[PDB]
């Protein structure tokens, strides 16, 4: 799901 | 028509690799970090780790690993750069100056072959027969390592095994074998092949395949003793070598999944584990010698000896000393130790090092109220997570404040010949000199018995027997304590008047003009040792024991008046030794010899405010480095004061420097002050360890701050942010976390530690009614915390399975008040897109968080922002605005929408807007005839963007998924209906990081247009500011001419290395420049700056100026 994806990407990706 | 301007403002400080062993020399160890573009170098010791060398790339590090081939003093190094530059390193400390040579070289990008996902791997044979690169799905490219191939000339071979999870090659092989984890349909296998690099085959391998458990993600290759691989996964970790099977599934490991892992012991019979929840784990091989047969594996055993700080990187040092490479925490040095000491942890912390983790989001704030720039950021993620204040100079906080105008002299004073709480301070004025005295905090003002006080002093110290000296220009004098008298009275044989002083505690020097005569202080009276004439008239002076003696000063600095010269000379008989003369005809002001640590140092300070360093031996003499480093505009005064350990030169200008200690060299920082002139230090019986200063009237005593050339204070979380407002009118900050809870017998969520959320002074949760819509959960908050203290003040907990997406702290509409809005999210088990969300509307009022206003809202709200009186949001693809009633009440008239999903959202002080939708960068502004936005402008192309800002009115910066930065412009030309809709790409540049935030700030202030800060995914602060025609074009020049010098490390071309480079082109860079590499033009030796800047006027001393005035913009 698009947020926790983003807030992922915003981590490095992880 | 864009000229920009990149500078970095803080290095990267993730840790995204480290390696040990010995590449320095045979007879050492090393570690060795990677960063992004940088590898740090340390050589493993006793008190910790000593850094030796510290360089650039031109290239991100993707690959680094030591190996010795046949034949080699030392461990050699590999590296493979992310855009597929490759090398091999070469430490060769030849001068008693250092260097990296590139024994090899050569890319090995290819143009066929999509990156494989769990990306670069790069693996050694032991043999170093041969090196193996996993670039790409289907393709296993080899070197072959044989001592020419110094292009490094390679050859793929086709991989069936379309999805490779990970590969080592096995120890004991008769031949290099490769092992590997592969997914396809049936789950994951491990399997073997030869590498035939005679004929380009796989051949066989030496053992068949097995299956391995779903998620096995780790190998671990064994060495000989043993030989054979490991493999874990989650809940199970097992051997396999030859028809061989060992497996154990300890629980302790089914939760958090195995991250990275070193071997402790060469025998391969313990190795280290981490977690992704900072859990350290002991792999335990048990071996089995059999009566005459080898060792054997019996089993396998693991043990958590406590937790880290979650690591990219673990080093087994030596001695129970590992290294902890993080780089969503700080990393740290640890130790291990075989008792479980309290808490029953087998881990201990010995040292820490500050990480900007990923910096999620950040904003700037003149905190202190001085009108300067501080950043604060969210950085780290989970129990990893914090706040960082990033102040820029050094400064310091003030006691007592005194005035007394037009000072020209001071030196401190203690009362008695025992306690060095001195209680005295004595100040020189143009022809005078008053006295004063120290209760603790007080400071009154008569003199003592034989102190001229109707003479301008030039020395107020300490000698011998309990013994005052003061060198006044008219006579250098002698005053007893207790004896209280004029122990002696030295004068000038013509009655002259003297002019330069020099005074340790035990000796003296001083000059009357060209001529030099030298005292002593023994037993109570002058002695008149010495006598030279000088050339030219004596600038300055300076004289100390610098080590083998404690008073008795062996050698002397010295300035000179018509030559323009610096001196060494013998002090016993001021035999004139070696000399430098310097460029120019402005006179030396200050000269100064301190002793450090192993570089002795003599600088001076001329008076136009230029200084030029000199290491040399305080035994002989060797004329040292050269960089005339200019400061302040007007004379620089030096001096030596007491700190920490190390104690270090104050440079007194109205620039007010200190100067340290760097890798051994030596460090800048600015002081934030006024303008200091005269400093000294102290140690008081009313303001203990500090310092004196003088500024154009005030004289104040406090205490200097840390150390860098930026100051970086930490505030740990213990758990997630991810949003951070600033509200000026309640003094304090909001900022968005979350924490993971986990299931319960209630089967409710608990909590694995106690975070800012759980630990608040005061907190609160969300009792909306709104809704009638063994495993882990995400809480999100939203803090309060004070802009002083930092304490988190208040936590309101959102609902369950809300997540938060988006801050804002702003007024609307009418109303005075200032609130916090904050955008969330409906979070449920198993529908993707998210249907439901709120708008809720805080208020911060005298003491505590009040819920004003809420809005149900059908969807995710990714971003807002207020426009210009109401509340613009996006809401899962759709784009409204909202007005703030006279009743508090938030509404938006349902058929004033947008068909705009925007992740990233700015605008502009007018009616405008910059968004991202669909992989693309837009333009819109406010046409009040809809009500509506109307789409002025957009830029096709793709761009899977990371953020977005505005520079101006026409001009947008953009930074995406591919590490590039890139700036849209809008046309000015006609067709102003199609030429007009696309923006167009007037910039490009490869910036090496992953861009989370950018916002308009600095951190300079108390030559160039504009300035952006910018935050990395490794924890790099950045800054962007805009050029002219002259400079973009003169620095681009600078650039071209820059390369043909400078060295570069893997033999990497810095243009291939900056050119905007994704899957669907490789551009050059445009309308951008690096200051990162325009700054090194400092950096260089004379001769090759001679080079570069052979031709607007055309000078190095024309040059060497303009850069500097960059180097002040952050």
């Amino acid at each position: 799901i698009l947020p926790k994806v983003l807030h992922k990407r915003t981590l490095g990706l992880s | 028509m864009s000229y920009n301007y990149v500078v970095t403002a803080q290095k990267p400080t993730a840790v995204n690799g480290c390696v040990t062993g010995h590449f320095t020399s045979a007879e050492d160890l090393n570690l060795l970090i990677a960063k992004n573009t940088r590898l740090e170098i340390y050589v493993v010791t006793a008190e910790g780790l000593r850094p030796v060398k510290e360089v650039g790339m031109y290239g991100k590090i993707a690959v680094m690993e030591l190996f010795r081939p046949k034949g080699e003093s030392k461990d050699l190094l590999f590296i493979l750069t992310a855009k597929y530059n490759a090398c091999i390193l070469e430490y060769k400390q030849s001068g008693e100056s250092i260097d990296i040579i590139t024994r090899a070289h050569g890319n090995v990008q290819d143009r066929i072959g999509r990156p494989s996902e769990t990306g670069i791997i790069g693996i050694i044979d032991p043999e170093c027969r041969m090196i193996g690169l996993r670039l790409y799905d289907g393709l296993f490219k080899v070197i072959p390592l044989d001592r020419d191939n110094k292009e490094l000339k390679a050859f793929n071979i086709r991989l069936e095994e379309l999805h490779v999870i990970d590969v080592k090659f096995l120890y004991g092989c008769q031949a290099p074998t490769i092992c590997f984890v592969y997914q396809d349909p049936q789950g994951r296998h491990v399997k073997t092949y030869e590498v035939s690099l005679r004929e380009k085959e796989f051949n066989k391998g030496p053992w068949k395949q097995e299956n391995v458990e779903a998620e096995a993600s780790m190998v671990i290759a064994v060495p000989e003793p043993f030989g054979g691989a490991i493999i874990i996964g989650q809940e199970s970790i097992t051997y396999h070598n030859g028809d061989k099977y060992l497996a154990i599934a300890p629980p302790i490991i089914k939760q958090s999944t195995i991250v990275c892992h070193n071997r402790v012991d060469p025998n391969g019979s313990r190795y280290l584990l981490g977690d992704m929840e900072g859990r350290l784990f002991m792999l335990l091989l048990e071996k089995e010698e059999q009566m005459d047969g080898t060792v054997t594996l019996k089993d396998l055993r693991v043990e958590l000896l406590g937790e880290t700080s979650i690591a990219e990187c673990l080093t087994y040092l030596d001695n129970g000393v590992v290294f902890v490479g993080s780089r969503l925490g700080d990393s740290q040095l640890v130790k291990l130790n075989v008792d479980s000491n309290e808490q029953g942890s087998y881990v201990v912390a010995m040292e820490t090092f500050t990480n900007l983790g990923p910096i999620v989001d950040m904003c700037v704030v003149d905190l202190e109220r001085q009108g300067q720039g501080q950043l604060v950021t969210c950085s780290g993620a989970f129990k990893e997570g914090s706040l960082r204040i990033i102040r820029n100079g050094i400064g310091i906080h003030e006691h007592a404040s005194i005035d007394l105008p037009g000072i020209k002299g001071l030196w401190p004073l203690r009362s008695d010949p025992n306690r060095e709480t001195y209680d005295t301070l004595v100040l020189s004025f143009v022809g005078q000199t008053r006295v004063l005295m120290l209760n603790g905090e007080e400071v009154e003002e008569t003199e003592l018995m034989g102190f001229v006080d109707d003479q301008q002093t030039f020395f107020c110290g300490n000698v011998a027997h309990q013994q005052l000296i003061q060198i006044t220009s008219a006579s250098v004098r002698l005053v007893s304590q207790e004896p209280k008298a004029l122990v002696s009275e030295w004068k000038e044989p013509q009655a002259k008047n003297i002019s330069v002083a020099s005074c340790n505690s035990s000796q003296v020097v001083v000059a009357v003009g060209r001529a030099l005569y030298y005292l002593q202080i023994h037993p109570q009276e002058l002695r008149q040792i010495s006598h030279t004439e000088m050339e030219h008239e004596v600038a300055c002076l300076d004289i100390t024991p610098l080590g083998d003696s404690n008073g008795l000063s062996p050698l002397c600095a010295i300035g000179l008046w018509t030559d323009i010269s610096a001196r060494i000379l013998k002090l016993p008989s001021f035999e004139l030794l070696h000399k430098e003369m310097l460029g120019g005809e402005i006179i030396p002001r200050s000269i100064l010899m301190t002793t450090f640590e192993s570089s002795h140092y003599l600088l001076c300070a001329l008076g136009d405010g230029a200084l030029f360093y000199f290491g040399l031996n305080i035994e002989t003499g060797l004329l040292s480095d050269r960089k005339k480093v200019t400061l302040g505009t007007q004379p620089t005064v030096l001096r030596t004061f007491r700190s920490l350990s190390t104690t270090n030169v104050f440079a007194c200008s109205d620039r007010p420097t200190v100067i340290y200690s760097s890798n051994h060299k030596l460090v800048f920082s600015n002081v934030n002050l006024k303008e200091v002139n005269y400093m000294c230090p102290l140690n008081s019986d009313g303001y203990p360890d500090s310092l004196a200063l003088a500024n154009n009237s005030t004289l104040t005593i406090g205490t200097i701050d840390e150390i860098q050339k930026l100051h970086i204070r930490t505030v740990p979380l213990y758990e997630s942010p991810r949003k951070i407002c600033y509200q000026e009118v309640s003094q304090c900050f909001g900022v968005l976390s979350s924490r993971i809870e986990v299931q319960d017998t209630s089967g409710g969520t608990t909590a694995l530690r106690p975070s800012a959320s759980t630990q608040a002074l005061s907190s609160s949760v969300s009792s909306s009614k709104l809704f009638s819509s063994g495993e882990e959960v995400e809480v999100h908050n939203l803090l309060i915390i004070d802009q002083h203290t930092f304490e988190v003040l208040h936590a309101h907990q959102f609902l369950q399975n809300e997540y938060a997406l988006s801050l804002v702290s702003c007024k609307l509409g009418k109303d005075p008040n200032t609130y916090f809005i904050v955008g969330t999210a409906m979070v449920y088990p198993e529908e993707a897109e998210p249907k439901q969300g709120r708008i809720v509307v805080f208020q911060y009022s005298d003491g505590k968080l009040q819920t004003v206003a809420e809005k149900e809202v059908k969807g995710a709200v990714y971003s807002m922002v207020e426009f210009n009186g109401k509340l613009l949001a996006s809401i899962n693809s759709t784009v409204r605005l909202y007005e703030w009633t006279t009743e508090k009440d938030v509404r938006t008239e349902c058929n004033h929408y947008n068909n705009i999903m925007a992740l990233y959202l700015k605008t502009k002080g007018d009616f405008i807007l910059v968004g991202d939708l669909m992989r693309s960068v837009l333009l819109l502004a406010y046409k009040p005839m809809e009500g509506n936005f109307e789409e002025i402008a957009r830029d096709f192309n793709p761009n899977w963007m990371s953020a977005v800002e505005i520079l101006d009115d026409d001009n947008f910066l953009g930074a995406e998924n591919a590490f590039n930065l890139f700036v849209c412009q809008k046309d000015s030309a006609a067709t102003t209906d199609e030429e007009r809709q696309h923006l167009q790409e007037v910039g490009l540049f490869h910036l090496g990081e992953f861009v989370n935030v950018f916002c308009h700030g600095s951190l300079v202030m108390q030559p160039t247009q504009g300035s952006v800060l910018f935050g990395t995914v490794n924890g790099m602060i950045g800054l962007v500011t805009s050029l002219s025609e002259s400079w973009y074009n003169l620095l681009l020049d600078m650039q071209n001419r820059l390369n043909k010098v400078i060295k570069s490390v893997g033999k990497i071309e810095h243009s291939f290395w900056r050119s905007f480079h994704t899957e669907r082109k490789t551009e050059p860079a445009t309308g951008f420049i690096d200051g990162d590499l325009i700054e090194s033009f400092l950096d260089i030796s004379r001769p090759k700056m001679q080079e570069v800047v052979a031709n607007r006027e055309a000078t190095a001393d024309d040059l060497i100026k303009v850069v500097e005035e960059l180097t002040r913009i952050h």
